[PDB]
């Protein structure tokens, strides 16, 4: 459909300061219900239309999934100094904020229904040959009706299984970054998104992130202390990485030991998601079939106890 | 969004509604498309980036008149946007420099006295006109894909692709991109080049007995369609 309508949206309040413009909260006059508006200005920049926004638009029009934030429309104001607004389906909360407060604790069945929706979204993105390349707790949107959506596709890119594609190194940000990127991998796989989800899966059970460091060398050490040092026995192709011999932290994999409280079915997933070798790591399709998420019937799940703030 | 009209609709474009000669608009589209092709070539751009801009250009003037919007300014704006979409971006400043070198004093007058602001402003309109449907595919992709499934003389098949490639570049100077899908155009230029070189393309397919070889690439396309696309391409060389 045509995307060039005037702001017939009644703005409620500013949500924050996202990429290339403030994000407003509003509700359109005709339909009803809430809507998020990502503002994109042209009068600020000699970029004309910002290219970073262009890739996001090109990707979101091709991703249509129940557990992925879908771009509804693009609207305007109206030789003028106007601005565009990206229309997204409004989500009340995000996983990071809910865990920041000591108010919200998730049951075992909440996490199941959550991890299900998340990985079901990734499988859709990975089958469409897209890398998220920025999966984190803040980029996961959750509403008051149990529904979960994956957001922020700015750093997303197209992937080719023909291995004819070297990409960017600085990806995912430090805390949730896979071991391959920390060692200088550029031609990677969708397995980098799985590692991030693994760092989120463990986060849910521990309320706080599992790997918190300020330096990249330090970050590798934290992963090593829990997942084991990058040995060729555990990871044969680790020697083909530029920063292997220069970032040596040996450690025994004490992952199952430090996550004893986690259920046996849940720990089996967390163990397979957080394997060092990308080629020897669980994929998106595989994680939806593990013990902790294979039987999870979404329609039989009851919505969480999320409070409106 | 549906991006395909018929010749009856093409005979009633916003340009011709303002009293523009149908033969003149055809000339304006030729000049405009070839302009984007030239400016992008001197900047060493991907052949898809060129075609992406041209399709933006053709689609733009299905909703706007040439009498209200100067073609060379719009073409430069299309090429600029296409560079960012196809992720082979060029600075807007360097597009104008290239434009000044190719255009004469009269033609460059369309950019006024501040070409950059003239192009930047138009981008807001261009994005709205194309309804933010940025991603487009071109006959080039399917031309190579279809040709890579032909079993025969490597020398003759290679020549078929070369001529077909040329015809695709020519089709961008026409309203064909507004008429038929890239898959059909890719076939049509193979049909044309085949008939010119007396190549029996069917004898290179899995079923050499069957005469309509193209029915294994595109569905439900009469020989009338392929013949029509040829004649629109052939009249470019005609005067």
């Amino acid at each position: 459909w045509g995307k060039r309508c005037v702001d017939k949206f009644d703005i409620i309040g500013i949500i924050g300061e996202g990429t290339y413009g403030q994000v407003y909260k509003a509700k359109d006059k005709d339909t009803g219900e809430l809507v998020a508006l990502k503002k994109v200005r042209l009068d600020n920049e000699k970029e004309g239309f910002p290219i970073t926004a262009i890739r996001e638009i090109k990707i979101l029009r091709q991703l249509i999934h129940r557990s992925v934030v879908n771009m509804k429309e693009i609207v305007t104001d109206k030789k003028d100094k106007g601005a565009f607004y990206l229309v997204f389906e409004y989500m009340d909360h995000d996983l990071m904020g809910l865990l920041e407060s000591g108010l919200v604790h998730f049951s075992e069945d909440h996490i199941k229904s959550f991890m299900k929706q998340l990985m079901e979204g990734l499988e859709y993105c990975h089958k469409k040959n897209f890398l998220h390349r920025d999966i984190k707790c803040s980029n996961i949107l959750l509403n008051n009706s149990g529904q979960i959506k994956l957001a922020d596709f700015g750093l997303a890119r197209l992937y080719n299984s023909e291995e004819s594609r070297p990409y960017t190194n600085k990806v995912i940000t430090l805390w949730y970054r896979p071991p391959e990127l920390l060692l200088g991998e550029e031609r990677y796989t969708p397995a980098i998104d799985v590692w991030s989800c693994g760092c989120i899966l463990g986060e849910l059970f521990t309320k706080k992130p599992i790997f918190q460091a300020n330096l990249e060398l330090a970050q590798l050490e934290l992963i090593s202390r829990l997942c084991g040092s990058p040995c060729p026995a555990v990871w044969p192709d680790v020697i083909k990485l530029p920063y292997f011999n220069t970032m040596k932290p040996q450690y025994r994999r004490r992952l199952r030991e430090e996550f004893s409280f986690i259920p046996s079915a849940a720990l089996d997933l967390l163990d397979h998601m957080l394997t060092l070798d990308p080629s020897k790591r669980c994929t998106a399709e595989q994680t939806l079939q593990s013990d902790f998420l294979k039987d999870v019937e979404l329609s039989k799940m009851a919505p969480p106890d999320l409070p409106h703030w | 969004p549906c991006w395909y009209w018929d010749k009856k609709d093409l005979a009633h474009t916003p340009s011709q509604l303002e009293g523009l000669d149908p033969a003149t608009e055809a000339r304006y589209r030729r000049e405009g498309a070839r302009f984007i092709f030239d400016v992008g070539t001197r900047l060493g751009l991907h052949y898809d980036t060129l075609a992406t801009g041209i399709i933006y250009f053709h689609r733009f003037y299905m909703f706007h008149s040439f009498k209200q919007f100067p073609r060379y300014v719009t073409g430069a704006c299309c090429l600029f946007l296409a560079g960012k979409v196809e992720e082979t971006p060029k600075k807007c400043k360097d597009i104008i420099k290239t434009a000044r070198s190719l255009l004469n004093d009269v033609q460059f007058g369309q950019f006024g006295d501040d070409p950059k602001e003239e192009v930047m402003v138009l981008e807001r309109i261009l994005l709205q006109t194309i309804k933010f449907d940025l991603q487009v595919e071109h006959p080039y992709q399917f031309l190579l894909k279809y040709a890579k499934q032909l079993k025969g003389d490597k020398n003759k098949i290679q020549k078929l692709v070369q001529m077909a490639w040329t015809f695709v570049n020519d089709s961008l100077c026409t309203t064909l991109s507004l008429q038929w899908e890239p898959e059909i155009i890719a076939v049509a230029v193979m049909y044309l080049a085949g008939r010119l070189c007396k190549f029996e393309i069917q004898e290179w397919t899995s079923k050499p007995m069957y005469r309509r070889w193209w029915e294994q690439f595109v569905q439900d396309v009469p020989v009338d369609v392929l013949e029509d696309i040829c004649h629109q391409i052939l009249d470019l060389y005609s005067q």
